[PDB]
C-alpha cells in the first residue's frame, strides 16, 4: 500500500520519538541530525572553540535503524548562498559537517531545501560531497509546488499580491529545481521531495513535474479539510494529485502539528491508506507492465539473432493478438473462395517466420471456421524453433503443414502462395526488417496473392523525462564511444514521462510492394506543436498494422489494441536535452538507412534548436540483414 | 534545591528577564547531547544564578526554549521547539513553576513571542512563516497571519498600543502591524533592500521609533513617521541577536551579537561600553529595575554576567 514518513523539527529523545512515530504506523522519520537552533562558528574566536559534543551519539540507535528509519535534515540556519560572506563561509563548513555526519551514520536519504531561486553555492557544496567517495544515499531537494512569496496572505496594505496571471512565473519552482540539478550535472543521487500547499497551482504548473525524479511528496497537516465526523480529509483536487503520485509510487511525508487534536496523527496516515486502497484499480496491462516501468531493454533482432524458447513463450501469451490474426485469415479465405468452390479450392498459406507455430494454429483454426481448405508452409530460419515446429507437425499437424527450415529470402518455394502471413514487426514496426524479409519472399506470392499484414506504420511523439535521460546516460560502457548509449533505441515501458505532442506517422510499408523500383530507405520531417514549457529528452515510438481490411494491431495509445500487453514502446534518446517554450514547434528528422549488410535509423532535432545527427552511418546501432 | 526544580540546568542560556522586584527569570535549552529539552528558573537572588541549588524555583520543559517573556509578575510565556506556545504560572509561595497551557498551533519551531500592551494578548512568530495572535485568558489563537515568505525572526509588541507590533523575517521584510486595519500589515524600513533583519526593539518613550539589528552586525534607528533610516552604526562583527533599552529617562541601548560581545550605545547610537565577558553567543540582556546601572547578560557559555555601565 503506502510508504509514509513523519517530518519533525523537534526531537527531545530520539529513542522515544522514533518509538512514538512507529506506533502511529510511519515507515520512517525525517529529523535534524544536529539541533536546528544550534548555530556553530568555524572561523571566529571564541565561539569557534565551543566545547562539544557537537550533536547526539550514533550509539543512540542501531546501524539498522540509522540505515532504514532515518532521513536527515539540513539545519535551517545554514545559508550557503547568503550575500553575507561570513554566513556563507560558516554555512559551507556546517553543510559539509552535517552531510559528512549523515554519511557517517549510513542514512538512506538527506533532505535539503530549494526555498529560493539562487542555490548555486548550495549545488557546489553538495556536488563536492557527492564527489568525495562513491555512495548510494539520496538527496531529497524539498521544493514547493508554489513558492512561499506566491502563497502569502494578501494582508500587506502597501505590498499587494499580484492576482494577475503569469504563466512562466507560476512555474518558477520547477526552474529552481532545473538549475540546481543541471549545476549538479544530473546526479542520480539527487531527487525531488515535492511539497504540496493548501492552494494547488494551475494544471500546467503541476504538469511541469511529470517526468522529474520525485521520490517523496510532503503533505502538511494544514492542507487537510475536516469531514462531518471531524476526521482529516482532502479536497477532490488534492485527491486527484495523490492518485497521480501513487502511480509514481512516491513516499508520502506528513509535516506540521496535529490540527485535528480530537484524533491521533495516524488519522492523517489512515486517510492516505484509505485513498490508496480506493484508487481506481489498474489495468491488466498495468499488471503485466508492473515490474518493467522505465526499464531500458535492447530491441530484439529476431533476423540477426535466434530468439530463445522463453521469448517465443511470451510472444505466444497474447490470445487477443492471435484472435486478430485468426480473424484476418478467416475473412481473407471467404473473400478468396466462394462457397461453390469450397471443397474444390485449397489455398496455399505460407507462414513466414513461424517461430513455434502460433500463426500455424491460428491459420488452422481460421480454415475450420471459414470451412475452406488450406495447405500450409511453415518457414522459420531459427533451427531451435524448427525443433518445436517439426515435433508439432509429426505429432499434431500432419502432412497439411510442411515445415521449411530456411531464410524466406533464400527459399526456393515448390509453388506460389495465395496468402503469406508474418509476425515480423518490432515496437517501431519495420525495426526487425519485415520490409526486406517480405520483399525477399514476394516472388513466390501469386500475382493476386495477399500478405497479412498488408500494411504497417511507425509513429513518433516527443517526450520529457529527466529520469529516462539519466537512465540512458548511465548506459555508458568501456571499449566503445562514451555517447553511443544516446545513439540507439531502447524498448521500455515508458512510465515517469510527459508526452509533449500527439503521435505522428513516421514510416509506412505495404505488402506486396508493386514498386517497379523498390526502396526501403526513408527520410521524414515531423513538426510537433508544443503548448507547454518543458525539456525534450527523446522520442517515444509506436506502430499500427493492418492485418487485413479493418482488423488491425496497435500499441499507439490513441488506437491501442485492447489487452495487447505484447509490446512496450521504443525510445529514441538525444545527447543534449532541449528547452522548449510554450507555443514553440519541435521539428525532428528521421532517416531509415541501409547497406547489403545492415539497416539503421539516424535522427536530428532541427527546431526550435538543432541537435547533432544521431547514429551517423550506424556507427552506434545497426540492425543485421 | 527547591521542589520540582531540576538537579541540572541545560548549558545553553536562551533568555534572562528581571521582574519589577528584581527577581530573575532564566530560560535554557539543551542544544546538544542525548536529550534536547529546556528549563525555566526563578532566582530571587540574581548573583546566585546560574547555580540550581540557590534558585527560588525551577521546572523542566518538554522541549528547548527559543524565546521567553514575563506575563505580568507571575506569568511565563514560552516559544518552544515543539511548535507549542506554553503558559507557565508561578506558585502562590512562588516555590514551584506550573504549566497553565501548552498549545501546538505552529507547524515548526516557535522562534519568538511578545506580550501586547493589553497584557491579556500575545504575538508568536515561527519558522512555519506564520504570526499568531493569542487570547491568554481563553488560551486560543484569535488570528494567524501568513504575511512573510520565510521564517519569522522577531515579533515585538508596541509598548502602549494593544493592536500594534513589529515583525522581521528572512524574507528581508520589516512589517508594522495594526490589527484594527483590514490589511493589518505594512512593509517599512530604508528604501534600498539591506542585510536581513535579525532583532527589533521599540523606543520605550517615542511611540513611532524603533531600532532593528541585521545579520551584518549593523544597528539602525527608524522613525515610522519619516519611514526612513535616520541613524545606522556598524556595532558588531556578526549578526545582532538582541536589542534592549535601559529603564533610564533617556534610555541606553544594549546590543548583543553572535560575535560574543555586549555593546551599550547612547541615543546617537555611539558606543559607551563593550564587554568581551562571554566566550560564546550572547543570547539576552535585562537591566535591573533596582539599580539601573546594572545589566545582566546570559550566553551559550552558561555565564550569567552582571555589568556595571558608566
Ligand atoms: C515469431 S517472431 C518472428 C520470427 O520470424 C523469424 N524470421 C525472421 N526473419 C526471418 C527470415 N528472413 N526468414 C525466416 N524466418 C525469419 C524469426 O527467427 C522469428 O522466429
Amino acid at each position: 500500500r503506502v510508504s509514509s514518513g513523519r517530518d519533525l523539527n523537534c526531537v527531545p529523545e530520539i529513542a522515544d520519538t522514533l518509538g512514538a512515530v512507529a506506533k502511529q504506523g510511519f515507515d520512517f522519520l525525517c529529523m535534524p541530525v544536529f539541533h536546528p537552533r544550534f548555530k556553530r562558528e568555524f572561523i571566529q574566536e571564541p565561539a569557534k572553540n565551543r566545547p562539544g559534543p557537537q550533536t547526539r551519539s550514533d550509539l543512540l540507535l542501531s546501524g539498522r535503524d540509522w540505515n532504514t528509519l532515518i532521513v536527515g535534515k539540513l539545519s535551517p540556519w545554514i545559508r550557503p548562498d547568503s550575500k553575507v560572506e561570513k554566513i556563507r563561509r560558516n554555512s559551507e563548513a556546517a553543510m559539509l559537517q552535517e552531510l559528512n555526519f549523515g554519511a557517517y551514520l549510513g542514512l538512506p536519504a538527506f533532505l535539503l531545501p530549494l526555498n529560493q531561486e539562487d542555490n548555486t553555492n548550495l549545488a557546489r557544496v553538495l556536488t563536492n560531497h557527492i564527489h568525495t567517495g562513491h555512495h548510494s544515499s539520496m538527496f531529497w531537494m524539498r521544493v514547493p509546488l508554489v513558492a512561499p512569496e506566491d502563497l502569502r496572505d494578501d494582508i500587506i496594505e502597501n505590498a499587494p499580491t499580484t492576482h494577475t496571471e503569469e504563466y512562466s512565473g507560476e512555474e518558477k519552482t520547477w526552474m529552481w529545481w532545473h538549475n540546481f540539478r543541471t549545476l549538479c550535472d544530473y546526479s542520480k543521487r539527487i531527487a525531488v521531495a515535492l511539497e504540496i500547499g493548501a492552494d494547488l497551482p494551475s494544471n500546467h504548473v503541476i504538469d511541469r513535474w511529470l517526468g522529474e525524479p520525485i521520490k517523496a511528496a510532503i503533505l502538511p497537516t494544514s492542507i487537510f479539510l475536516t469531514n462531518k465526523k471531524g476526521f482529516p480529509v482532502l479536497s477532490k483536487m488534492h485527491q486527484r494529485l495523490i492518485f497521480r503520485l501513487l502511480k509514481l509510487e512516491v513516499q508520502f511525508i506528513i509535516t506540521g502539528t496535529n490540527h485535528h487534536s480530537e484524533k491521533e496523527f495516524c488519522s492523517y496516515l489512515q486517510y492516505l491508506e484509505y485513498l490508496s486502497q480506493n484508487r481506481p484499480p489498474p489495468n491488466a496491462y498495468e499488471l503485466f507492465a508492473k515490474g518493467y516501468e522505465d526499464y531500458l531493454q535492447s530491441p530484439l533482432q529476431p533476423l540477426m539473432d535466434n530468439l530463445e524458447s522463453q521469448t517465443y513463450e511470451v510472444f505466444e501469451k497474447d490470445p487477443i493478438k492471435y484472435s486478430q490474426y485468426q480473424q484476418a485469415i478467416y475473412k481473407c479465405l471467404l473473400d478468396r473462395v466462394p462457397e461453390e468452390e469450397k471443397d474444390t479450392n485449397v489455398q496455399v498459406l505460407m507462414v513466414l517466420g513461424a517461430g513455434r507455430g502460433p500463426l500455424v494454429n491460428a491459420s488452422l483454426r481460421a480454415a475450420k471456421q471459414a470451412d475452406r481448405r488450406i495447405k500450409l508452409y511453415a518457414v522459420e530460419k531459427n533451427p531451435n524453433a524448427v525443433v518445436t515446429l517439426e515435433n508439432w507437425q509429426f505429432e499434431e499437424w500432419g502432412s497439411q503443414v510442411t515445415v521449411v527450415s530456411s531464410d524466406m529470402r533464400e527459399w526456393v518455394a515448390p509453388e506460389k502462395a495465395d496468402i503469406i502471413v508474418s509476425e515480423l514487426l518490432g515496437s517501431f514496426a519495420d525495426n526487425e526488417l519485415s520490409p526486406e524479409c517480405l520483399d525477399g519472399a514476394q516472388h513466390f506470392l501469386k500475382d493476386d496473392g495477399v500478405s497479412i499484414p498488408g500494411e504497417y506504420t511507425s509513429f513518433l511523439a516527443p517526450i520529457s523525462s529527466s529520469k529516462l535521460y539519466n537512465e540512458v546516460r548511465a548506459c555508458r560502457e568501456k571499449d566503445r564511444d562514451p555517447e553511443a548509449q544516446f545513439e540507439m533505441p531502447y524498448v521500455v515501458r515508458l512510465h515517469n514521462f510527459h508526452q509533449l505532442s500527439a503521435p505522428q506517422p513516421c514510416f509506412t510499408f505495404s505488402h506486396p510492394n508493386r514498386d517497379p523500383m523498390i526502396d526501403n530507405n526513408r527520410y521524414c520531417t515531423l513538426e510537433f506543436p508544443v503548448e507547454v514549457n518543458t525539456v525534450l529528452h527523446g522520442f517515444a515510438g509506436y506502430f499500427e498494422t493492418v492485418l487485413y481490411q479493418d482488423i488491425t494491431l496497435s500499441i499507439r495509445p490513441e488506437t491501442h489494441s485492447p489487452g495487447m500487453f505484447s509490446w512496450f514502446p521504443i525510445l529514441f534518446p538525444i545527447k543534449q536535452p532541449i528547452t522548449v517554450r510554450e507555443g514553440q514547434t519541435i521539428c525532428v528528422r528521421f532517416w531509415r538507412c541501409s547497406n547489403s549488410k545492415k539497416v539503421w535509423y539516424e535522427w536530428a532535432v532541427t527546431a526550435p534548436v538543432c541537435s547533432a545527427i544521431h547514429n551517423p552511418t550506424g556507427r552506434s546501432y545497426t540492425i543485421g540483414l | 534545591l527547591p521542589p520540582n526544580a531540576p538537579a541540572c540546568m541545560e548549558r545553553q542560556l536562551e533568555a534572562a528577564r528581571y521582574r519589577s522586584d528584581g527577581a530573575l527569570l532564566l530560560g535554557a535549552s539543551s542544544l546538544s547531547g542525548r536529550c534536547w529539552a529546556g528549563s525555566l528558573w526563578l532566582f530571587k537572588d540574581p548573583c546566585a544564578a546560574p547555580n540550581e541549588g540557590f534558585c527560588s524555583a525551577g521546572v523542566q520543559t518538554e522541549a528547548g526554549v527559543a524565546d521567553l517573556t514575563w506575563v505580568g509578575e507571575r506569568g511565563i510565556l514560552v516559544a518552544s521547539d515543539s511548535g507549542a506556545v506554553e503558559l507557565w504560572e508561578l506558585d502562590e509561595n512562588e516555590t514551584l513553576i506550573v504549566s497553565k497551557f501548552c498549545k501546538y498551533e505552529h507547524d515548526d519551531i516557535v522562534s519568538t513571542v511578545s506580550v501586547l500592551s493589553s497584557g491579556t494578548q500575545a504575538v508568536s512568530g515561527s519558522k512555519d512563516i506564520c504570526i499568531k495572535v493569542w487570547d491568554l485568558a481563553q488560551q486560543v489563537v484569535l488570528s494567524s497571519y501568513r504575511a512573510h515568505a520565510a521564517q519569522v525572526t522577531c515579533v515585538a509588541a508596541s509598548p502602549h498600543k494593544d493592536s500594534v507590533f513589529l515583525s522581521c523575517s528572512e524574507d528581508n521584510r520589516i512589517l508594522l502591524w495594526d490589527t484594527r486595519c483590514p490589511k493589518p500589515a505594512s512593509q517599512i524600513g530604508c528604501s534600498a533592500p539591506g542585510y536581513l533583519p535579525t532583532s527589533l526593539a521599540w523606543h520605550p518613550q517615542q511611540s513611532e521609533v524603533f531600532v532593528f539589528g541585521d545579520e551584518n552586525g549593523t544597528v539602525s534607528l527608524v522613525d515610522t513617521k519619516s519611514t526612513s533610516c535616520v541613524l545606522s552604526s556598524a556595532v558588531h562583527s556578526q549578526c545582532v541577536t538582541g536589542l534592549v533599552f535601559s529603564p533610564h529617562s533617556v534610555p541606553f541601548l544594549a546590543s548583543l551579537s553572535e560575535d560574543c560581545s555586549l555593546a551599550v550605545l547612547d541615543s546617537s547610537l555611539s558606543e559607551l561600553f563593550r564587554s568581551q565577558a562571554h566566550r560564546d553567543f550572547v543570547r539576552d540582556a535585562t537591566w535591573s529595575p533596582l539599580n539601573h546601572s546594572l545589566l545582566t547578560t546570559v550566553g551559550w557559555d552558561h555565564q550569567v554576567v552582571h555589568h556595571v555601565v558608566p
